[PDB]
RNA sequence: GCGUGAGCCCGGGUCGAACGGCCUCUAGUGCAGAUCUUGGUGGUAGUAGCAAAUACUUCAAUGAGAACUUGAAGGACCGAAG
RNA sequence: AGAGACCGAUAGCGCACAAGUAGAGUGAUCGAAAGAUGAAAAGCACUUUGAAAAGAGGGUUAAAUAGCACGUGAAAUUGUU
């Protein structure tokens, strides 16, 4: 019955944004080497589906950058990207919420954990 | 113009076609065979959810070598698949009778898909080059669909048929033992 | 007095791409008043770090 | 919208490729009612419209190849594929 | 309903301008076949299949609808007997 | 120019129609398919649904069980009850 009531603080708490690591290489073991790219896309895709429950994501051209700097067949063993859920103002939507993701650009992504951004 | 049932009153009812539709016509002959008596609301639900394959329409007559998929248990059938091109056609009728229903003022929360149908159609030519020069047909089946929509009662308690039965051309020894038996019982 | 059915909706389709993208734009506006406001409002700030 | 005639305008105009022309995003609508090269000119003296330019090709690593082989340093027995003769006739040497 | 039979007559529905009985005359006068002629339609069947020439991806715009429309940004090929 | 115990649109000349036409072959030459709404277009004003095509109402007519895929509409084959 509560199951509303903790979508309401959601309405206060929907804006987030948070810092992930995506260990790519796990992921693309096996795949042809003419394919390795554009399945990775759709890797971080699903892998934000699953993280945030919105059926809907958009990827950041600065991304694409970084996940096809070195061609289809070299694609970086872990990256480190953010994640920011935010609310879709237009009427005609089927759900009301979409994320946004881009990329945090650092040296490498060894040792880090994940973190709630805060502002 | 002139519909395939005739027993459904225009003035109580709702009506629609289509002619010369490009569709697939055993795809949406199953399609039409699977949405047949159905709520209009869990039918248009259950169609468009087809389209999103959430679930699957059983294939029975034209199943012929075709895979097999887990979601079609629940109709007892292995074989189903989804003609997404044919329930997207039948929105479209589906949703202009509902229009008309609106327009002619019945009451649009409880409706049957009362009668449905589905027809061939003229072919169309186009050619094949096969090999050696030779040459050979490639057709197309289109088709025509049409349906009608009705109010629902179902409501039916009563009878008069066993208490209409009587006994009129009786024989005299039957009469005879029927009196006696009357008499010696009351 | 119109040429019939078809040129209402000739200038409908001119309406109603205007009035959608104007209407988005309201709604824009209007959300971005709504955060204004909850950035602003310090209830939320106290009742966090409780 | 469609600008595939302006690129070939302005590849004309600007004497280059229609691969080394580049149009700003920002303002297509208002690019794609030029439909003339004299309305090209004035859009390329704008600013809206720029060619690119080449690509990036060096010859530092075969001149200091050069200068390597200047002093016998790549010359060895294992990098010959043709005869002595091939290499520097006798014919001419007499010469 | 009639006649052993080839066939004839009536009832119901659809349709719209000509048609029969009886005696003689006349013939391009009675079909299941001929790998018959012309036209139309099935099962096979939603099946065989749509596999040479290395390859695509993100955002935005138009639109009822976009892998194969357009712009920008990446990744590639043809590699001067192109 | 006048006639028939001749044929009646798979028949009668290859051609009842923009037929020696369309089309095939370098060429000599080969060579089709296709007639009928209604007495009169009086060929559906307008409303509504729909991106459109279309549908439902509503109209003309003795009839739209005659709607430019139009007289009558059989069988092979197919759909619903
Ligand atoms: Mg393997
Ligand atoms: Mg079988
Ligand atoms: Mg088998
Ligand atoms: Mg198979
Ligand atoms: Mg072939
Ligand atoms: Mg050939
Ligand atoms: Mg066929
Ligand atoms: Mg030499
Ligand atoms: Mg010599
Ligand atoms: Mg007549
Ligand atoms: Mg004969
Ligand atoms: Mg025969
Ligand atoms: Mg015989
Ligand atoms: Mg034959
Ligand atoms: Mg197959
Ligand atoms: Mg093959
Ligand atoms: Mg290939
Ligand atoms: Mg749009
Ligand atoms: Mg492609
Ligand atoms: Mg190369
Ligand atoms: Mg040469
Ligand atoms: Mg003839
Ligand atoms: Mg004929
Ligand atoms: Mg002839
Ligand atoms: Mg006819
Ligand atoms: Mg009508
Ligand atoms: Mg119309
Ligand atoms: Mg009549
Ligand atoms: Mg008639
Ligand atoms: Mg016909
Ligand atoms: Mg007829
Ligand atoms: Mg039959």
């Amino acid at each position: 019955m509560s199951s509303t009531q903790k979508k309401q603080r959601s309405a206060i708490a929907d804006v987030v944004a948070r810092e992930y690591t995506i260990h790519l290489h796990k992921r693309l073991h096996g795949v042809t080497f003419k394919k390795r790219a554009p399945r990775a896309i759709k890797e971080i895709k699903k892998f934000a589906q699953k993280a945030m429950g919105t059926s809907d994501v958009r990827l950041d051209p600065q991304l694409n950058k970084k996940v096809w700097e070195q061609g289809i067949k070299g694609v970086p063993f872990r990256i480190r990207v953010r994640i920011s859920r935010r609310r879709n103002d237009e009427e005609g939507a089927k759900e009301k919420l979409y994320s946004y993701v881009q990329a945090v650009n650092v040296k490498n992504p060894k040792g880090l954990l994940t973190s709630v951004v805060e502002e | 113009v002139r519909y395939a049932a005739t027993e459904i009153a225009p003035t109580k009812s709702a009506r629609a076609r289509g002619s010369y539709l490009r569709v697939s016509f055993k795809n949406t002959r199953e399609t039409a065979q699977a949405i047949n008596g159905w709520k209009l609301q869990r039918a248009l639900t259950f169609l468009q959810n087809v389209i999103d394959k959430k679930e699957a329409v059983p294939m029975r007559r034209y199943a012929g070598s075709t895979g097999r998929t887990a979601q079609g248990k629940q109709w007892g059938v292995s074989r189903a698949r989804w003609p997404v091109k044919s329930a997207q056609f039948l929105i479209g009728l589906l949703k202009n009778a509902e229009a008309n229903a609106d327009a002619k003022g019945l009451d649009t929360g409880n409706l049957i898909i009362k009668h449905i149908q589905v027809n061939q159609a003229p072919k169309q030519r186009r050619r094949t080059y096969r090999a050696h020069g030779r040459i050979n047909p490639y057709m197309s089946n289109p088709c025509h669909i049409e349906l009608i929509l009705t109010e629902a009662e179902e409501t039916v308690q009563k009878s008069e048929a066993v208490v209409r039965d009587v006994e009129s051309h009786l024989s005299s020894r039957q009469r005879g033992v029927r009196i006696r038996r009357a008499l010696t019982a009351a | 007095d119109n040429e019939n059915r078809d040129q209402k909706r000739h200038m409908e389709r001119k309406n109603a791409n205007a009035r959608k993208k104007k209407k988005a734009e309201d709604n824009a506006r209007l959300r971005k008043l709504v955060e204004e406001a909850q950035a602003g409002d310090e209830r939320i700030k106290r009742f966090r770090q409780e | 919208v469609n600008l595939r005639t302006q690129k070939r305008l302005a590849a004309s105009v600007l004497g280059c490729g229609e691969g080394k022309v580049w149009l700003d995003p920002n303002e297509v609508s208002e690019i794609s009612n030029a439909n003339s090269r004299q309305s090209i000119r004035k859009l390329v003296a704008d600013g809206l419209i720029i060619k690119k330019p080449v690509t990036m090709h060096s010859r530092s690593r075969a001149r200091e190849l050069n200068l390597a082989r200047r002093i016998g340093r790549h010359r060895g027995f294992g990098k010959r594929k043709g005869t002595a003769d091939a290499r520097m006739p006798q014919q001419v040497l007499w010469m």
